[PDB]
């Protein structure tokens, strides 16, 4: 019900609402499915400091709701405070997604030599050799 | 030996997927 | 932990990767000698 | 087989639907149902 | 820090600077510390106190205001106060016409799903007592059988303040579904059917309707037009997939082999 | 002594013998087969969970004095295990100590020695190999220790054994599931500690305590894979937040889980009692009723078992919400005597149209329907005591005056008679019509349900369904 104080407009209501999704976001699944919208938009939204802080209670959600590369893209959105982390069930399985979707980056870049490879994430690959 | 299981898991996977194929062809062409 | 960080994060990576492939060899077994058996009766009925 | 959903726990042999259909339409069945003929 | 506590509530609030002032008051408050795990702390209970009725006064101040999403904004944070996991609170004598206003509300905008699942959560003050809780419920009684018409006459019966932001759009919602039941083909009525069915000896109303809708008085005749569909039917035209529902069963029955 | 104690050394030795053969050549068995030919659903898993539910709940309540579950704890205190001479070690300590037991006075468990019985047979070297053998004789010496319930300082002996019983099933969940799945074993361990866990809670404070935890093991499910995991936690997931009469149902409707896909006959069948609770709450009555008559006819194999008693009663609920009601008592039990008295006598009020008598029932059998958690009935059945004649008299006659239709629904008004109408039509009660100008309520089309594709529509669905039967009996049938 929180989701309420998030559609009000001031900034220092959302994080402390935000600090709060996370807080409980292993409790209350499938509420923040509807709040979808309205976090995938606050991350859209620079000027605030609720875009990574945003990133980490979106990629939780779409975490439970199977959407895995969401998840993916969204931790890579979360900055350093998903890249700090090391010991959970949450964090170790889509960082394994993570290799699973570098390793078949890299083949598929190691088959055209030909220039015309892919943009690749920095942070995706910050977390391969942190790993 | 934690890397070298998984690859044997993933030859031998390729094989009776193989080994599942033709059977399933050979069937076919044993009705005829 | 020496071991304990190590076992949690870069070989629970391959534990939980060899679970799977090790499940569809345990599944394709039971359908390949499905399949061994009904090519065994039809064979067995052109060389009569 | 319990699934822990326990807590809790001719007189009328075959009637239930004729008692369903009918119950107490006056049971006699003569001193209205045959006795029309003296209102017509 | 305990900032205008009755200050322009008690006697009249036609001001939205106290609103801001609210405003800031939830700036205040919701920047104490938290409301998240209330483990015991009856002294961090003391501003639940607090926290509570300032939102009561914020509910007070929506539903004076006529503003349909800040209402149900603080309601529903007032409800989450009322889900309060260690509830020790003693109680604040406002929670159950609080509820009333959201259970009238809700059933004006037709969440008559929503209406009956949060009606669970009183145990005996439906029935026993709580003339705030029995309006409504009364109310969603009277749409159900036939009575359209008593809710029309007990509108003018309320123990609390008048409901009338509530009720204008809860008659509305009941006119468009007369309307609906006779916008229907049924061609033409008379004035004195307006009165019947959809109300009102001459009022404004049937100038709304002529110019919102037709309906427009002719020769002391209502004119509703044909809402008639034209049904073009062929249905052998499912040939193509009745031929396609045919070759999955004999694939079905082939090709594992 | 001379009348009871004679007769005192008859019931150990055998239940010490022949019980305790079963799960030594079970225990051994799962074991070797889950060495080897690990994919054993169609093995002995299956029916000795379904004996761990009936038989050792009724073959032993207490512990078993002179020594047979009494006696478990001084047998398993020393089990290494671990090698293949520390197997053959042990197995002849599995002739020893069951011999010395047999014979003469071991350890006795005098009902207080439970955590030094959780302990030290936790400890001599036993293994994490054999976790379903400390799974199952932590989650079976449950059973004696609940169901003494004397209570005193008893609830922390249960308190510790679940969460060293769990924190062997995380050890499992985390280090080498290798070819084994316990999931098939610890998803009736984690309902029958938490059945009781939730009556502890029951006899002290809320249990929303237990729901935090089993989210997380629900988070921790779904995620490997489904195996009857995700299926057995659901339905404790979903059962407090019923059993709590707050707001509690709009957290289900957006439970987006609803995909066991298969469920052994069981879990399936109460599966569908819970959700035909939920939609027949929020007014979705017709699909309510449909699967709720799904969920009653799926698991009738039982003896007077209750639950049979409480879908039966909410199912002629929804249905006196539709119109419609068959004969219900018929079946009569030794416990249904106690129900069927007020129902039956409900829908005799319903049938008819009389309200003072059905608010004398309401008077007479209030507290029997609050006890049954449908306080909620007299709020929406008395709409369809108007709604089920209307429906009665458009099911007989075809074209009825509206004028009529006032006194034979004794509605004492005929101008209000276009708006039930208008009320039926529109939600859908019949498929008539009225015409609004001299009273006529006529009824629909001929029937035409054989020459208009209807038929090809039904002829689909048992197509689909049966030799969907085929091609899973084909890849089922063939293992070897």
């Amino acid at each position: 019900g929180i989701i309420s104080l998030l559609d009000e407009d001031e900034p220092q209501l959302k994080e402390f609402a935000l600090h709060k999704l996370n807080a409980v976001v292993n409790d209350f699944w499938a509420e923040i499915s509807e709040s979808v919208d309205k976090i995938e938009v606050l991350y859209e939204d620079e000027g605030f400091r609720s875009r990574q802080f945003a990133a980490l209670v979106a990629s939780k959600v779409f975490y439970h709701l199977g959407a895995f590369e969401e998840s993916l893209n969204y931790a890579l959105g979360a900055g350093d405070l998903f890249n700090v982390n090391d010991n959970s069930e949450y964090v170790e399985t889509i960082i394994a997604k993570c290799i699973d979707h570098y390793t078949k980056q890299c083949v598929e870049n190691a088959d055209l030599p030909e220039g015309e490879k892919k943009p690749i994430d920095q942070r995706l690959e910050g977390i391969v050799n942190k790993m | 030996d934690l890397y070298s299981r998984y690859k044997k898991l993933q030859q031998e996977l390729e094989f009776l997927e193989v080994q599942e194929e033709y059977i399933k062809d050979e069937q076919k062409n044993l009705k005829k | 932990l020496e071991e304990g960080k190590a076992g949690s994060g870069l070989r629970q990576y391959y534990l939980s990767k060899i679970e799977e492939l090790q499940l569809i060899v345990n599944d394709k077994s039971q359908n390949l000698r499905r399949l061994q058996a009904q090519r065994n009766e039809l064979n067995a009925k052109v060389r009569l | 087989m319990s699934e822990k959903k326990q807590p809790v726990d001719e007189d009328n042999w075959d009637d239930d639907n004729v008692e369903d259909d009918f119950s107490n339409q006056l049971r006699a069945e003569l001193e209205k149902h045959g006795y029309k003929m003296e209102t017509s | 820090m305990y900032e205008q506590l009755k200050g322009e509530w008690n006697r009249k609030s036609p001001n939205l600077s106290k609103c801001g002032e609210e405003l800031g008051r939830l700036k205040l408050v919701l920047l104490e510390l938290n409301f998240l795990p209330t483990t015991g702390t009856k002294l961090t209970k003391q501003q639940l106190i607090l926290a509570r009725d300032i939102l009561e006064i914020g509910a007070q101040w929506s539903i004076l205001r006529k503003d349909i999403p800040s209402f149900e904004r603080y309601m529903a944070q007032l409800k989450c106060y009322y889900f309060d996991y260690k509830e020790q609170l003693p109680e604040s004598a406002y929670m159950h016409q609080l509820l009333g206003l959201n259970l009238l509300f809700l059933l004006s905008q037709n969440r008559v799903a929503e209406f009956h699942t949060e009606l669970e959560r009183l145990p005996a003050k439906d029935i026993q007592t709580n003339v705030y809780i029995k309006h409504p419920v009364s109310l969603e009684q009277y749409l159900m059988e036939g009575s359209y018409n008593k809710v029309f006459l007990a509108k003018g019966n309320i123990p609390a303040e008048s409901y009338t932001f509530f009720i204008d759009i809860l008659l509305d919602t009941i006119r468009d579904e007369i309307a609906g039941c006779i916008e229907k083909a049924y061609e033409k009525i008379l004035f004195t059917e307006a009165t019947r069915i959809l109300f009102f000896n001459t009022p404004k109303k049937m100038t709304d309707y002529a110019k919102k809708r037709g309906w427009v008085l002719g020769p002391n005749n209502y004119y509703s037009f044909a809402s008639q569909q034209q049904k073009p039917e062929d249905t052998t035209i499912p040939s193509t997939e009745l031929a396609k529902q045919v070759i999955e069963y004999a694939r079905q029955l082939e090709m594992i082999v | 002594p001379p009348g009871g104690g004679e007769q005192e050394p008859p019931p150990p030795p055998a239940p010490q013998d022949v019980e305790m053969k079963e799960e030594a050549a079970t225990g051994g068995g799962s074991t070797g087969e889950a060495d080897g030919k690990t994919a054993a659903a169609a093995a002995e898993h299956s029916q000795r969970e379904l004996d761990t539910v009936t038989l050792e709940d009724i073959k032993e309540h207490v512990k078993q004095l002179e020594k047979a579950v009494s006696g478990k704890e001084p047998r398993f205190v020393l089990r290494a295990l671990r090698m293949l001479p520390s197997t053959s070690r042990r197995l002849n300590h599995y002739v020893l100590y069951k011999a010395v037991q047999g014979f003469f006075t071991s350890n006795n468990a005098t009902r207080d020695f439970l955590l030094p019985f959780l302990e030290e047979p936790m400890d001599t070297e036993a293994d994490l190999q054999f976790r379903p053998r400390t799974g199952k004789a932590a989650s079976t010496p449950l059973l004696p220790e609940v169901e003494a319930y004397l209570q005193l300082l008893v609830v922390i002996f249960m308190m510790n054994s679940k969460r060293y019983k769990e924190a062997q099933k995380i050890s499992d969940d985390l280090m080498q599931k290798i070819s084994t799945q316990n999931r098939r074993a610890l998803d009736l361990v984690a309902a029958k500690c938490y059945y009781y866990h939730a009556r502890v809670y029951e006899f002290l404070d809320k249990l929303d305590v237990v729901r935090s935890f089993l989210h997380a093991r629900l988070r921790t499910a779904t995620l490997r894979h489904d195996a009857d995991g995700q299926a057995t936690l659901l339905n404790l997931l979903l059962r407090n937040y019923l059993h709590y009469s707050l707001y509690d149902q709009a957290e289900k409707l957006v439970s987006k889980s609803v995909f066991p896909e298969q469920a052994n006959n069981n879990e399936w069948a109460r599966y569908l009692y819970y959700t035909g609770r939920i939609k027949a709450i929020q007014l979705e009555y017709s699909e309510a009723r449909r699967t709720m008559t799904n969920a009653l006819r799926k698991a009738p194999q039982h003896t007077a078992v209750g639950f049979k008693q409480t879908v039966h009663k909410l199912l002629i609920v929804v249905e006196l919400l539709l119109g419609e009601i068959p004969d219900r008592l018929q079946f009569r039990q030794p416990s249904l005597k106690r129900s069927l008295m007020p129902y039956f006598l409900l829908t005799q009020a319903v049938r008819t149209g009389n309200l003072a008598k059905f608010n004398q029932v309401l008077d007479q059998f209030g507290e029997k329907f609050q006890a049954d958690g449908t306080y909620t009935l007299i709020i929406r059945l008395r709409h369809n005591v108007i709604k089920t004649g209307v429906r009665m008299i458009s099911l007989s006659y075809s074209r009825i005056s509206l004028a009529d239709i006032a006194q034979k629904l004794q509605l004492d008004s005929p101008e209000d008679a276009e708006f039930i109408v208008a009320k039926a039509i529109r939600d859908g009660v019949i498929e008539a019509s009225i015409n609004h100008e001299k009273g006529y309520v006529q009824s629909k089309e001929m029937i035409d349900i054989y020459s208009t594709r209807e038929p090809q529509l039904a002829f689909h669905q048992r197509i689909s369904f049966c030799l969907d039967i085929h091609n899973m009996s084909v890849k089922a049938m063939r293992f070897p």
